[PDB]
DNA sequence: GACCCAGT
DNA sequence: GGGTTGGGGGAAGCACTGGGTC
């Protein structure tokens, strides 16, 4: 039993850094591991040595550099380079740190530098803090390279994100699952499957990505991952990085729960599968304003939401399959 | 002087606390969550709530409106008339009044006298410190869980589309290159029964918090560093600023929504000295709890006058039957 | 469940294969809350039987089947003791939900 | 000069405020959930309603029509005369005057000195950055609580199908692919004891937000940009824009719906000063509220002018028994 | 020049404005829900009514019929000559002149110059986006509130069942097995003391809405794209279109319809300036509302002419006693 | 309870085919009524066409229609006097008219 | 406190 | 009852104060 200590800085940043510990220990084995939740600490309990932890990190960063150099001061189009990154100054600074550990971890040397965390990994960051009177200069939140590198590895593989640019503006929505009572390797590895690599949709037909609460449904639709949430308990945390008119700021940040959405989709896509995706995609593409009434009815069990969306969507175009109607009444009864 | 108003409000179909419209087209209204106890458990609902920043901004708006009536309207900052509410800055030491007078930031004594807006809501000056606490405090406007107990569902969010017609040099319609402004967006309006609670601190108007008392004749008296006759006028300028609240001037989109506003029930306490707030207009047990809190303050030596509007509030309390906010103000302006 | 045998008739007035497009009855039955408009709305839907009978024959497919009266009384016997809106909406919304289906029987 | 009008209207047979789109059949009417009692708790009930946007647009339409007759009608936006409410949208850096001139976009007062549209309904200047608060505030149109309590919400919506007769020159209507754009669309119409609570703030006309006052000898004097006679004429036109509100020009689709109207109980308060808004007519027991809003407010030192119709009040205040809204606004334009 | 007509008429067993049976035989009539005062409380009742689409279509038919009389009837629409009310259905970019020429839909002024019907009735050109709101507003046709109070409705439907006779050379009715036509369908008709109200905005004919005035010398001067004689002829045709609006050419059912439909009382105002619309006949107390709206308006220095029938509107009103319906628009047209 | 189906079977013979009799006016008036008085008027108008339909079915080969029992008349009479409020009057006004359209085997 | 940046 | 049409196209957020570095 080693019980790797995890520093507590931010409830969201600590989620990313601690939840990203598993991607390295899997590369190094670490059989019989667990992750005890603490709300924000989220401590890993594993009976493994510290030496293989760096062997996990070197493989993870080799994968990161292979992804980065493949696409294209050099700026890629990956999650850690330009996908979820809203600030251009971190388009090249972030990879430079990632390759920097190649001169530090390969020959078994500890970290000595300390970098600046961007807003994408942790929204509470910024430039203008308040201590006693007025503001300051730069970013007072400075993160050591050890905890800095452990966040991007968990961010790229596990937590998904949706990007919808439409030319000058840009909307980035980031969702992540946080365990709250217990979790094991069965769930944390399964959550990795939800990641959407290169979620660059653009055009104009795919406008349904408006609003975060509507983009989460589209992200979840095409990922029929593990449905363990019917017996487990998990929470979804989401945040947006709006860049309307080249104005990088956060305008939407809400806390919801994913278990009821899991149950809704699990109970919906059971009688048939061919027509359910077609129906939901049609209502999302055509009934842009109507799918909000459908998504809102899920976290509160709203009866009128199950009808308003269908009413507003049928007028444009809807297949309206038979087996899916019986799926809604399975939740209703 | 020291007035605590609270109660329940029935307003519906109102656009308050929108998401802007910088690039988002569907302007969905803010959505909140509230817990409610039922069937030996707790359940939540996605119901909107309005922040009290709207209430504070409208108090600021009404303060200058009722301050321009009296001939004492000279002592007011220029930024207050344009609804700025910046209150100087990290390096701004001079003030911009209606006549252009300059004010030096050295202490609250020379600030609350020459300026009136900076005293009700406070100010700050990081260059020289001297922060002023807001004398008026607002509360978040959220729907009561009694309405949830009797509803626990329904849409209660009216989504309506609005169109902005546009014309060309002769009446043509463009798509993406003709230079048109045709737009088709959505607006969500909120309904339900909410609650309100406002506290006023008129005892610190013209009296600095650092030296609230004179204390030079072995007799503690209020340290009114301003002229009493205009201090009394300033009392009403802030007391009547809550009148527009009880009429409909709440939130934004007033030109296009103007919430259907009518208070069903309220309770207030007025006193010469500091007094506790009764209850937020949220919990079901908001009457009897007040029935307790009054007897929790009378035994301590507080000359509290209770004003009730559409509530019996028992019979032992010497409450006054109030039928509107205006006669409450008229009964408070005397003292 | 006396629902699968009545929802397909409600679906006859929304499907594209029968172009009459009367959503007023669906809106009336969906927003039925207290005691009466739920029984009044379903009357409008069940009245437009000729419409469908003629429209199916106008294209070639067999005439649609009218729901049997063996289970209609299940709504009257249930709406009586379920007077409160707590559980009455619970089935009133499903009645309108089952109206938005395809039921492809007219190729 | 702030005036508050609030009252009832038996507005019925109207397809106003309709949610429909080109590619959307069955153009249906707006429905707003409301809170009522129905001898029980504060329950929620569905009911058709009307948006205040519409009322604002039709107030603009009436204001420009009544401002045409004014001798200073040349000082107005050309697009305003085109029955268009697009006040400084996106795509242009300036507007066009009625005579064909333009408007310059740095100072707020110079925008409204030769234009009477942004001085009566506000404006927005995207590229420049400046903005102006609105003058007239319109409320939603909701029926009385007791009306929907007595009928407990029996549909209250009438859907009528309408079609055209687009027959070809030969005299036959065959296939869609034939070229006959002829079809069946449905319109929803509503009824009820609706209510409105419009408010106007004529004390801010010609007063720029940046520099509302001058204080050249340190005296109370708001900074007016237009001539006082021009300001009086603009205020009179704004007040005269209220007659079409009850005259049937509530909303669009008058060519096919033109809702029926009748002058119900109305209350108007105006005393040329800061005045609170009135109580909306959506609540059945609001009349007694009007017996307490202005009962003691008159004793506060305000020369409140009250004009009432179809209500006896508490027979204790100086409430003028005005006949109709045109006399009401005639009594208002004579005191400015 | 603006005109407002309203009043009370009586209809007896008319099948005007029916949904259009379909296979169904009972040809259900349009039912509209309206408010009823009632000594107990404000209730709602459904009654058969007539939509405005009809009134507008029949007004357009009368307008084109009386415009054919004028020598300048060449500048018309081929669809208008065919009694078609549709305006540029999607599928064609340009249009066809009634003379047989082709009308380019690129300028609103040219369209209104070459199309007299679309100038007053508006149009819709989604292909090029040309829009113009109609100068005529038509309301519904509803029974008055006092009528419903004194009759309580009593389901107010007269159903008469008809058949179709298909006699061939063999003289066989058949059994719907050989290709015959023997079926039984029902048509219903409605009666009641209804009301009418139509608004005419005859001040924009010949003037595009995009450019209403020229302001060549900073003076009010409307810009007319046509010669004044054509404008006067169009005004005369529009005024004469209202004469059949109370004669019987209202509704549909041109094979069984045309009930009595004679006016019992009518009220009208006419003035070149902006004037309010009179109360549509629906209520038992609209007479004094119209009296006030026509009396107080004259106090504002408005040159407005008021015509009335049946009700003299007291002795203080100088309104003449107009008996028929053509003399009203005639006295209006001599005063231009 | 029990008589609703019996009266609905009778009302079914007025809207079904194989009878050359289609009178929707009365069935529309029975359901979407406003006052208790017109309910029994519509019931009478629907019930009046008993003898004209009791004989044509057997001539056309269909079994004769089953006339509703006179005992159900007592129930429908005694249900309406004590219930005068319009709140729960429309539900019974439309309950009997609902069974007019069904799958009754009128002409097997 | 003046610099920085993007791809259908 | 017996057939013709079920939207039609156009719009379905611009500008506006970007927040990080160094």
């Amino acid at each position: 039993f080693n019980e790797f200590k995890t520093p507590q800085i931010d409830p969201i940043f600590d989620l990313y850094v601690a939840y990203g510990y598993v991607v390295s220990l899997i590369r190094g084995g670490a059989k019989e591991a667990t992750l005890i939740p603490h709300g924000a600490s989220y401590l890993i309990q594993t009976d493994v040595s510290n030496e293989e932890f760096r062997h996990g990190l070197v493989d993870a960063l080799s994968s990161m550099l292979s992804l980065h150099i493949a696409l294209a001061k050099l700026v890629s189009d990956a999650d850690f380079s330009a996908g979820a990154n809203i600030n251009n100054v971190y388009w090249d600074s972030v990879p430079r740190n990632l390759e920097k550990l190649m001169k530090d971890l390969e020959k078994k040397r500890s970290v000595k530098g300390t970098a600046t965390i961007p807003i994408t990994l942790m929204p509470s960051a910024g430039k203008y803090m308040l201590k006693h009177f007025g503001v300051q200069g730069g970013n007072p939140i400075k993160v050591d390279l050890l905890n800095y590198a452990l966040a991007w590895v968990g961010f790229h593989y596990y937590t998904p994100y949706i990007k919808y640019a439409k030319g000058d503006t840009t909307w980035i929505h980031i969702y992540q699952i946080a365990p709250v009572e217990e979790v094991d390797m069965i769930s944390i590895l399964s959550l990795k499957d939800l990641k959407m690599h290169l979620p660059h949709y653009y055009e104009s037909n795919l406008d349904f990505l408006i609003n975060r609460r509507l983009a989460l449904l589209y992200h979840l639709l095409h990922s029929e991952a593990l449905e363990l949430f019917t017996e487990k308990e998990f929470v979804i945390h989401s945040y947006t990085l709006e860049r309307s008119g080249n104005n990088q700021a956060i305008r939407s940040f809400e806390e919801e729960e994913i278990g009821k959405l899991m149950d809704f989709l699990w109970k919906l896509k059971r009688r048939d599968f061919y027509h359910a995706i077609k129906f939901i995609d049609d209502l999302l593409k055509k009934a842009t304003e109507g799918a909000l009434a459908l998504i809102d009815a899920i976290m509160n069990e709203r009866l009128e939401g199950f009808y308003t969306a269908l009413k507003l969507g049928k007028k444009a175009g809807v297949v309206s399959s038979r087996e899916i109607v019986a799926a809604l009444e399975d939740i209703i009864c | 002087m020291y007035v605590r108003i609270s109660g329940r409000i029935r307003l519906n179909a109102h656009s308050l606390n929108a998401q802007g419209g910088g690039g988002t087209n569907y302007i969905e209204i803010t959505k909140t969550k509230v817990t409610v106890r039922t069937e030996n458990g707790w359940t939540v609902v996605e119901v909107p709530a309005i922040t009290g920043n709207m209430l504070k901004h409208w108090h600021f708006v009404g303060f200058v409106d009722y301050f321009k009536t009296t001939p004492y309207g000279v002592n007011l900052t220029e930024r207050a008339l344009r609804y700025n509410g910046t209150r100087f800055g990290q390096g701004e030491t001079t003030a911009t009044k209606a006549n252009g007078a300059t004010v030096q930031l050295n202490d609250e004594a020379t600030i609350i006298k020459e300026l009136a807006d900076a005293d009700v809501h406070g100010f700050l000056a990081p260059k020289t410190g001297r922060r002023r606490v807001s004398l008026v405090k607002a509360s978040f406007i959220l729907p009561t869980e009694d309405f949830i107990k009797e509803v626990e569902g329904e849409r209660l969010i009216t989504a309506i589309k609005h169109n902005r017609v546009d014309v060309d040099e002769k009446g043509a319609i463009g798509s993406s290159k003709e230079g048109t402004a045709q737009m088709l967006f959505s607006r969500e309006y909120a309904t339900g029964l909410y609650g309100f609670s406002i506290v006023l601190d008129l005892g610190l108007v013209g009296i600095p918090q650092g030296l609230p008392v004179k204390f030079e004749e072995n007799q503690p008296r209020p340290n009114i560093v301003i002229d009493p006759n205009e201090r009394k006028a300033r009392i009403e300028s802030a007391l009547k600023a809550l009148i527009p609240m009880l009429s409909g001037y709440i939130g934004a989109n007033l030109a296009r929504s103007f919430p259907v506003f009518k208070v069903e029930e309220l309770v207030a306490i007025a006193s010469e000295g500091p007094i506790p707030a009764l209850v937020h207009g949220f919990y079901e047990d908001y009457i009897e709890a007040n029935r307790s809190i009054i007897k929790n303050a009378r035994a301590l030596g507080f000359n509290i006058e209770v004003f009730t509007y559409n509530v019996d509030l028992g019979e032992d309390i010497e409450a006054t039957k109030v039928s509107s906010v205006e006669e409450l103000v008229a009964n408070l302006v005397k003292m | 469940g006396w629902i699968r045998n009545i929802g397909r008739y409600l679906s006859y007035l929304v499907d594209d294969t029968f172009e009459e497009y009367a959503y007023d009855v669906v809106d009336g039955i969906a927003k039925a809350r207290t005691q009466e408009e739920l029984l009044e709305g379903v009357y409008k839907a069940l009245r437009l039987a000729p419409k469908l009978k003629k429209k199916a024959e106008s294209k070639g497919c067999p005439p649609p089947r009218i729901p049997s009266p063996e289970d209609i009384e299940a709504l009257e016997e249930k709406v009586e003791q379920l007077s409160n809106p707590k559980d009455l909406r619970k089935l009133a919304v499903s009645l309108a939900l089952w109206a938005f289906a395809s039921w492809n029987n007219c190729p």
